[PDB]
């Protein structure tokens, strides 16, 4: 289980964030599906820093 | 002398030309700026000005450029 | 006319609806939680395929995106 | 005439070959079925071989034409 | 009435910290390596952030002067260079052989062979600029003249830089000072423009007249007596022109007829000089001091009289345009953007008349025959006359987008020309494509017949024959003027409508440049590049709020790339691109007008001149039956005449020959922005990024590609680079050999 | 003796570049004063090129049939001034360079904010990165070795496939 | 041109041309059974390089057989 | 209902607007109330006149009376607008706001026509559906 405040890895192999490193802000303690919001260091192309991933995508390097 | 430049001229154009085409080959199926490449095909105009700008995104695109480093090579 | 497809990891944000050049995108009222909200695209005649949509989805990797397909006088935005 | 005519030709061919090359990248190489393969084993360190590939044209080329301009000068 | 703010803001170095303080998302800090040219464009683009239409005026007000005091530091970097590092001393003993130097190199690595043998004493760079000619108008003897106006420049470049301070973190202007236009005309017409000509009046009849009426005579430079000695003894300046000693009592009775010696309408050239009569240029500043002084006392101030602007638009209306100019004064008092337009537009187009009514009036002395300087001349102003233009076409675009107001301008005639403007981009595209036929295509024609052996079949002189009549008749009523219909001139306005030939030396200062069948052809290519160069900038300005593709051009901004592949494809709809396009038209417009005068001047009007009275020129008179094909034009022109730069090795020419390669690079170099795109070379970031993150010393400020108008802004801009000083290193290391 | 090449010092080609170049420029000082300023610009200038050939006779170059000194890369040790030696003294200033940014990276990506720290050049820290970066030759051999340099390929972000 | 210029601003240009032939009498009289519009973004690329590469041989082979054929 | 003739706004001009299409195919119109008689940018050229209205304007596309509204609303307050598309030769009256409400907001009942229950990565692959009728991005 993965809380607030933990550093990641990404397996979202579709993303520009993949295989990088994420400081996650928050979980939607609710059903509503890829609840975890990963902040970033770096940022993407259109300027977003943080989005939502699934708990079965975030890893616990920590 | 005069033998030696030119041909690590060629061998640049030779290594640059194949470069290019690899990099479009080897990317085509995606890269970061555009993951899902592979779902349009070898040749589509490109992404729109989203993202930073996707002009010459595509696999086509990138063969395009490495035909000028040809006629430069020979 | 261009396809465009919404994938599920539409936050209901509703930017990609307000950003279409000819309305060809609405939001619809999601089942998975009944609060939120999924664009949806009824209207694909219409696309132009201006791609002003996908650039204002905020999420990392597109919830909607466009396939350009066969083209049409209205798609090709003529006035003649 | 028949030197320039033939070469011109072969850097048209290899060219193309990367090109239709490209084509099969993008509709027929299913990764599905190319798991652990020679070709597989490649695009999974891709950004690794065009980044080497980056540098020795760069390396090429920022010395050859130096030394042509350095040449040139003098 | 002047209303000011006291210190708006003060004086802090704490603000040079933090680029990007002027803005709003750039003073945050960077996160991709874009902000750097998201900050380097944008930052001398003052309404961009700024919504205070009175402090975006502060900022331009203080800013020009700052633009004044640069060309005050690079005017003195002339008057400086121009004593201690020049043979002007020398020159002026003798102005016909030895070559106006400056700019000496360093005794380093190689360098040292630039200083060639060019005259005098000295060792230099042979110079082309024509101060040697504009110190030698303006009264120069001594060197030490030249040191004090450095100095007396620097003073200057100094003051202009202290009141830019003054006025924007000292004293503060307001808006309802800077919408005062009427006023403003009232003295830059004044002020300026009037005691402009009229102190240079009180300089050239005091100071230039006499020591060039002396060195025409040619005494000696140090036996003519220093400026200040011509106000001081009465006697002995009038020796020369007599009419001191009558002093101004002439000037004060209205018997200005006494004055007929200094103040004269000779109107020829100077045999001797082959210059302007300064006499007449004396006159002619003062009848322009007294027309432009009598245009000051025109607009409405605080004195109840006058010509307001509000009043005259409006009652300038007619039955073909509605509400006329109802509003038009009030979009010049409320937009930069549109007063910059129309100032570029007659700025520019006015540099271009200083190089047309330069070579054919040389005003200055030994100016005309040294031929490395009065080609250079033209061709310089020329080159700023076109990129201004594409500046007023830029501005005025951008006028379109952000300023223009169609609540205001109901009816009026920014309304009727933006409601029929298919009207005149499609008319003015037909009249494009008719001149490229029947200019262009008249080459092809001549390209063919010539090389089917068909020579009855082209177009030139002993052929099907184009005669210019308009310009042979125009030609012909301006040379039979001085004495019909302008008695008072003893020569005419130029040798170069018709008269004999002058000499000075053994080179032509002026002869008729005549215009055939080969000059019909060339001048609607002209025509031709000059319409395109207005269709491609036409259509940027009428087209920049919308379209029938885009209605909503205006929300997307001046400058953005495309709005993606949609409707087919629209790359490049926005009005910047259409600036980024007429660039490389006006390259292409300007380039072959250089082409044309570079080219007509060597073969027809320049040359040497026999001691018998024929002059044999100097690529001998092949632009008659050379010019009309395009394998002329590359043979007896570009290949022939580049003989001397690509053999400029080993000799002080050899920089300019690496120049002429070296903007053969650039040029190339400029290809490779154009002709490609972003989503190419973002990629190949992805792969080098990896490799940098690869041995954990990868930069916090992630890389990204250049936007794709600075793709393309960096594709013109290498262009022109590559474009301009190739034909700078071409030109010149021509014309130096050969004149 | 390995292409074809005279040692130079020996050379008729060689040799017949210092008179067209002495001859050239006395051709260009003969019409001078010699008392004046470009006419020691003109007697120093034969002396560059008189310092430069008594440079070349001695060093051992080969010059061809043009009289050209052209280099040989094979590095042997008979002419391993002209490229090898030339060469270490490039590398071991290229990795001053490769290691001061490399370890200036390195300390203030570990800090807060380093994307204000590429815009300003630290110099608490740029000093403290080039003192990292005088045993460039050692540092990163001990860097390798404790794995420290490089990362694994899941750390480095990868593109789709 | 087709490769530095790009689609937009012919476009907006064609359409000039479209409304000046929809209004000229004695020219209203006949229609075209396509619509005109731009070459595609695509197109332009390999319209552009196939002109590029056409002239780039035919300069050199005209120059390459010529210089030879006089001097050998 | 288009209500045609509707009065236009006091107009006289515009080379650039609904030219020969509009009489063989498929035409536009967008229908409003002004509030004042304020003055307002075309997409033809600038100016008509809000009237009181009853403000109809035969446009020539569907992105001009989309890009009129959002000219509109923001300039104007007003959001009241009803673009139509016309009868013999257009296709289909009211085309927006479709529900009667704006189509930017949620409403009950619409449909989620065009959804992909996936990620785009997780499409099926081209070298998949070789020789197959299925639609990469399609469900
Ligand atoms: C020899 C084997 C071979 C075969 C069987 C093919 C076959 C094909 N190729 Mg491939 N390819 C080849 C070699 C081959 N090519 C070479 C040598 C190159 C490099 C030039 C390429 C690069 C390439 C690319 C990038 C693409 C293809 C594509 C295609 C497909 C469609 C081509 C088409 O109709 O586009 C239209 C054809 C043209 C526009 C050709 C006309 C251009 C003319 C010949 C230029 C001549 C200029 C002018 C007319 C000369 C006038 C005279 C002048 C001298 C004065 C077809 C399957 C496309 C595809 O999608 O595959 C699925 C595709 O995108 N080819
Ligand atoms: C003389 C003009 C000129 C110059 C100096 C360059 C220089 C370069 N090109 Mg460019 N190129 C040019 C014209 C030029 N190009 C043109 C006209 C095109 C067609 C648009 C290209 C298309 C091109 C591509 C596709 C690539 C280069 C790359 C490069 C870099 C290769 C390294 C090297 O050889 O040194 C170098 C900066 C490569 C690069 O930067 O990879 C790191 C690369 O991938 N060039
Ligand atoms: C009469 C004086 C004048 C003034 C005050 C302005 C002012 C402006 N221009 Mg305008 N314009 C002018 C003339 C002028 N222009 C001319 C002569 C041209 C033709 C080139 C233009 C064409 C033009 C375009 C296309 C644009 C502007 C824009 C602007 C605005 C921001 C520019 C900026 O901040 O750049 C900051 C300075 C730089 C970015 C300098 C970078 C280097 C430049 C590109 C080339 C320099 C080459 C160099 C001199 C050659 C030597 C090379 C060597 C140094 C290596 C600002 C209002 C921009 C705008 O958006 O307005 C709203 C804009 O897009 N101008
Ligand atoms: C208009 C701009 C301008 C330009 C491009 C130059 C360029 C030059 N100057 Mg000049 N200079 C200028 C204005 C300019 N100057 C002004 C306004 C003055 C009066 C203060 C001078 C006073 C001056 C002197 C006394 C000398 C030069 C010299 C030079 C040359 C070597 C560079 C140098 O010494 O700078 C110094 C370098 C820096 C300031 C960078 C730190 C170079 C051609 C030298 C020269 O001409 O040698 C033959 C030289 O001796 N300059
Ligand atoms: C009669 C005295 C006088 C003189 C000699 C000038 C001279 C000048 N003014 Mg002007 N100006 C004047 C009266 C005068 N002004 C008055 C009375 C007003 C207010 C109505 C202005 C308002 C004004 C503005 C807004 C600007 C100038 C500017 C200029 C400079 C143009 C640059 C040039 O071509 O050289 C020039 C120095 C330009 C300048 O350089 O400003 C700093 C400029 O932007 N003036
Ligand atoms: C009325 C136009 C006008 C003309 C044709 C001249 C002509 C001349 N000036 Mg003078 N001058 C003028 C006004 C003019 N002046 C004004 C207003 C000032 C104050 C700014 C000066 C300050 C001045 C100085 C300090 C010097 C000269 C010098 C000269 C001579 C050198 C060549 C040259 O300048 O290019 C010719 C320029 C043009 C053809 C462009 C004219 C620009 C003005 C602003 C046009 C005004 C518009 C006018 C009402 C309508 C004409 C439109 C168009 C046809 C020009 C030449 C006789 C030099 C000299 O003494 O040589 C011996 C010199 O050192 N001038
Ligand atoms: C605009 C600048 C200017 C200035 C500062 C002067 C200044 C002078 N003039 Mg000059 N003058 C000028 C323009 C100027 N003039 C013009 C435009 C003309 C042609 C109409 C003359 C024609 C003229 C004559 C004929 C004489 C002067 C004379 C003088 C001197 C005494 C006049 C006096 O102070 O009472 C004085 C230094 C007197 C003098 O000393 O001449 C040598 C004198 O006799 N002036
Ligand atoms: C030399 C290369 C070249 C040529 C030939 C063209 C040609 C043209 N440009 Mg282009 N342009 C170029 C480079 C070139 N451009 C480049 C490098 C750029 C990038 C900056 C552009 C950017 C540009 C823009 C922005 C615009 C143009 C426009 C035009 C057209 C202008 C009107 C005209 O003259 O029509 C007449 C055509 C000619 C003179 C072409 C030569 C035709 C020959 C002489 C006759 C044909 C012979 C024979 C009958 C041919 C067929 C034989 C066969 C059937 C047997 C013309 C087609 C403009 C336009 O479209 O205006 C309407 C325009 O706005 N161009
Ligand atoms: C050209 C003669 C001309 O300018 O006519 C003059 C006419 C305007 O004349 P009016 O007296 O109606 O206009 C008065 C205002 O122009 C200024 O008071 O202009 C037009 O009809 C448009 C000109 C472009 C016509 C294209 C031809
Ligand atoms: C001379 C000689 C010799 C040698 C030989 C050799 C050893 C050679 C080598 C050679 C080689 C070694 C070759 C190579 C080449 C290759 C090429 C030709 C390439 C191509 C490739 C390609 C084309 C690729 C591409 C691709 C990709 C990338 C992906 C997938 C797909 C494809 C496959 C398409 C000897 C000793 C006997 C002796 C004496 C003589
Ligand atoms: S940048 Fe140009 S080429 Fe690329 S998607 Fe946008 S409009 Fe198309
Ligand atoms: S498609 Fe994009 S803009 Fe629309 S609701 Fe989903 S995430 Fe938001
Ligand atoms: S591609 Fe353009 S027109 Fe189509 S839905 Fe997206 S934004 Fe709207």
């Amino acid at each position: 289980m993965v809380q607030r405040g933990s550093k990641v890895r990404i397996l979202r192999k579709e993303s520009y964030w993949y295989q990088e490193i994420g400081t996650v802000a928050s979980i939607d303690q609710s059903g509503i599906k890829y609840p975890v919001i990963v902040r970033f260091e770096k940022v993407n192309y259109s300027n977003v820093n943080s989005n939502n991933f699934s708990l079965d995508e975030v890893v616990e390097v920590e | 002398p005069g033998d030696f430049l030119v041909h690590h001229a060629i061998a640049l154009g030779l290594h640059t030309t194949t470069l290019i085409l690899v990099k479009g080959a080897l990317d085509a199926r995606g890269s970061k700026l555009m993951p899902d490449k592979k779902d349009f095909g070898y040749s589509f105009p490109c992404d729109g000005p989203g993202r930073g700008g996707t002009c010459d995104i595509s696999a086509w695109d990138a063969f395009y450029l490495a035909v000028f480093w040809m006629l430069n090579t020979i | 006319a261009h396809t465009v497809k919404i994938y599920d990891t539409c936050i209901g944000c509703t930017q990609c609806v307000r950003a279409c050049p000819t309305d060809v995108l609405e939001m619809v009222p999601w089942d998975g939680c009944r609060a939120n909200q999924i664009a949806s695209a009824p209207r694909t005649e219409d696309c132009v395929g201006c791609k002003r949509c996908e650039s204002a989805c905020p999420t990392d990797f597109l919830s909607i995106r466009v396939y350009l397909g066969a083209e049409t006088t209205r798609s090709m935005g003529l006035g003649y | 005439a028949l030197y320039t005519h033939h070469q011109y030709i072969a850097g048209f061919l290899m060219v193309g070959a990367f090109a239709h090359g490209a084509i099969f990248l993008v509709r027929d190489y299913d990764a599905e079925q190319n798991k652990n393969n020679v070709l597989a084993r490649i695009i999974d360190h891709k950004e690794a071989i065009i980044s080497h590939l980056s540098w020795v044209s760069l390396f090429l080329g920022f010395h050859t034409l130096g030394l042509y301009v350095h040449n040139d000068v003098v | 009435k002047i209303v000011i703010d006291k210190d708006p803001v003060s004086t802090s170095f704490d603000k040079w910290a933090v680029p990007g303080h002027f803005s709003r998302t750039l003073a945050k800090g960077p996160k991709t390596t874009t902000w750097i040219w998201n900050l380097h464009a944008d930052v001398h683009d003052f309404d961009s952030y700024t919504s205070d239409l009175e402090e975006v005026s502060r900022k331009i007000f203080s800013a020009h002067f700052g633009h004044l005091a640069v060309v005050f530091i690079w005017l003195s970097g002339a008057y400086f260079h121009g004593a201690r590092f020049s043979n002007y001393e020398a020159w002026l003993s003798n102005p016909t052989t030895i070559k106006p130097s400056a700019q000496v190199v360093w005794p380093i690595v190689g360098q040292e062979i630039l200083n060639g043998d060019v005259g005098g004493g000295f060792q230099g760079i042979q110079i082309t600029s024509g101060l040697f000619q504009m110190w030698r108008a303006s009264g120069i003897t001594t060197e030490l003249q030249l040191y004090v106006t450095a100095i007396g420049a620097l003073v200057m470049a100094a003051l202009m830089l202290f009141a830019g301070w003054f006025h924007y973190h000292k004293a503060a202007p307001k808006l309802e000072w800077f919408q005062n236009a009427e006023s403003m005309m009232n003295h830059h017409l004044g002020g300026l423009f009037g005691l402009g000509s009229l102190s240079w009046a009180g300089h050239q009849i005091h100071v230039s007249l006499p020591v060039n009426k002396l060195l025409d005579s040619g005494v000696s430079p140090q036996e003519i007596p220093l400026p200040h000695e011509f106000i001081l003894n009465k006697d002995l300046i009038a020796q020369l022109y007599p009419s001191f000693g009558q002093g101004l009592t002439p000037f004060f009775t209205l018997n200005w007829n006494e004055y007929s010696d200094f103040l004269t309408f000779k109107g020829g050239l100077n045999p001797v000089t082959g210059g302007l009569w300064l006499s007449d240029s004396a006159h002619h500043h003062l009848a322009i001091a007294v027309l432009f002084i009598v245009a000051g006392h025109m607009y409405r101030t605080n004195w109840g009289i006058g010509h307001s602007m509000k009043e005259m638009y409006d009652s300038h209306k007619g039955p073909f345009t509605g509400e006329g100019h109802k509003g038009v004064y009030e979009i010049f008092t409320n937009s930069w953007h549109a007063q910059l337009s129309l100032n570029l537009a007659l700025f520019g187009s006015l540099s271009i008349i200083v190089a047309h009514h330069m070579y054919s009036m040389p005003p200055y002395p030994y100016l005309a025959t040294d031929y490395a300087t009065s080609l250079c001349l033209f061709t310089h102003h020329v080159w700023i006359g076109g990129f201004l233009i594409v500046g007023a076409g830029a501005h005025a675009a951008i006028f379109m987008v952000r300023d223009y107001d169609p609540a205001q301008n109901y009816n009026n005639l920014v309304d009727r020309v933006l409601r029929h403007r298919d009207a005149i981009i499609s008319h003015l595209n037909w009249v494009c494509i008719f001149l490229g036929f029947h200019s262009f295509g008249l080459y092809i024609h001549n390209d063919t017949m010539r090389a089917l052996g068909r020579p009855q079949d082209m177009f030139s002189d002993a052929a099907i024959q184009l005669q210019p009549v308009f310009a042979q008749w125009v030609q012909g009523v301006n040379s039979a003027a001085a004495g019909n219909t302008a008695p008072n001139a003893l020569a005419n306005a130029s040798y170069a409508f018709g008269g004999d030939i002058v000499s000075v030396g053994g080179k032509v200062a002026m002869m008729p440049i005549s215009l055939g069948t080969a000059d019909f052809l060339v001048h609607h290519i002209h025509a031709f590049t000059i319409h395109v160069t207005v269709l491609i900038l036409l259509k940027g300005v009428l087209f920049a709020r919308n379209s029938r593709l885009i209605p909503d051009k205006a929300n997307l901004g001046f400058r953005f790339p495309c709005d993606g592949p949609g409707r087919g494809g629209t790359c490049q709809v926005s009005a910047w691109d259409h600036v980024f396009l007429g660039l490389f038209w006006m390259y292409n417009s300007l380039s072959v007008v250089l082409f044309h005068f570079s080219w007509k001047m060597q073969s027809d009007v320049w040359g040497n001149v026999t001691a018998d009275g024929a002059v044999s020129h100097i690529t001998g008179n092949n632009f008659a039956q050379g010019a009309i094909t395009i394998n002329g034009w590359l043979r007896d022109f570009l290949w022939a005449q580049a003989s001397q730069v690509i053999q400029s090795y080993g000799s002080a020419l050899s920089a300019y020959g690496l120049m002429f390669l070296g903007a053969h690079f650039i040029w190339a170099f400029s290809l490779m922005f154009l002709f490609s795109g972003r989503g190419y070379w973002q990629e190949l970031i992805e792969s080098i990024v990896w490799a940098h993150n690869k041995l954990k010393f990868a930069p916090s400020i992630q890389p990204r590609a250049l936007s794709i108008t600075q793709g393309r802004a960096v594709g013109v801009a290498h262009y022109l680079l590559g474009g301009i000083a190739t034909t700078w290193s071409f030109f010149h290391a021509r014309i130096i050999s050969v004149g | 003796d390995v292409a074809g090449l005279i040692p130079c010092s020996q050379s008729d080609a060689f040799e017949r570049r210092l008179k067209n170049t002495t001859q050239r420029l006395e051709n260009r000082l003969k019409k001078y004063e010699p008392g004046s300023a470009p006419a020691e610009a003109l007697q120093k200038q034969i002396d560059k090129t008189q310092q430069r050939f008594d440079k070349y006779r001695n060093s051992g170059l080969l010059c061809g049939a043009d009289g050209l000194p052209h280099l040989i890369t094979d590095g042997r040790w008979s002419h391993a001034g002209e490229f090898t030696i030339p060469g270490l003294l490039f590398l071991y200033i290229a990795g001053f360079i490769g290691w001061s940014g490399r370890s200036y990276l390195q300390a203030v990506a570990a800090s807060d904010n380093s994307t204000e720290k590429e815009i300003i050049i630290d110099i608490p820290v740029a000093l403290q990165s080039v003192s990292k970066g005088f045993v460039w030759p050692l540092a990163a051999l001990q860097e390798f070795s404790s794995g420290k340099l490089t990362a694994r390929d899941e750390e480095i972000t990868i593109s789709p496939r | 041109m087709f490769l530095i210029s790009w689609r937009g601003y012919w476009q907006e240009l064609i359409e000039t041309l479209v409304w000046a032939h929809e209004r000229t009498p004695l020219a209203n009289l006949v229609r075209w059974k396509d619509k005109p519009v731009a070459l595609s973004i695509v197109q332009a690329r390999l319209v552009g390089l196939a002109h590029f590469a056409v002239g780039y041989i035919v300069t050199y082979a005209a120059f390459l057989i010529a210089s030879t054929a006089s001097k050998f | 209902t288009l209500n045609l003739n509707a009065p236009t706004p006091i107009f006289g001009g515009s080379t650039g607007g609904l030219l020969r299409k509009a009489e063989v195919e498929e035409f536009y119109s967008i229908t409003w109330t002004g509030k004042s008689e304020t003055v307002f940018e075309l997409p033809t050229g600038g100016a008509a006149i809000m009237r009181a209205g009853e403000n109809l304007l035969r446009l020539a596309r569907k992105e001009q009376c989309i890009a009129l509204g959002a000219q509109l609303k923001d300039k104007f307050k007003i959001t009241d607008y009803k673009i139509y598309r016309v009868y013999p030769s257009g296709e289909v009256q009211f085309l927006h706001p479709k529900d009667g409400v704006f189509p930017e907001k949620v409403n009950p009942g619409r449909v989620a026509v065009g959804s992909n229950k996936r990620r785009i990565g997780q499409n099926p692959d081209p070298a998949k559906l070789k020789f197959k009728g299925q639609e990469t991005f399609d469900s």
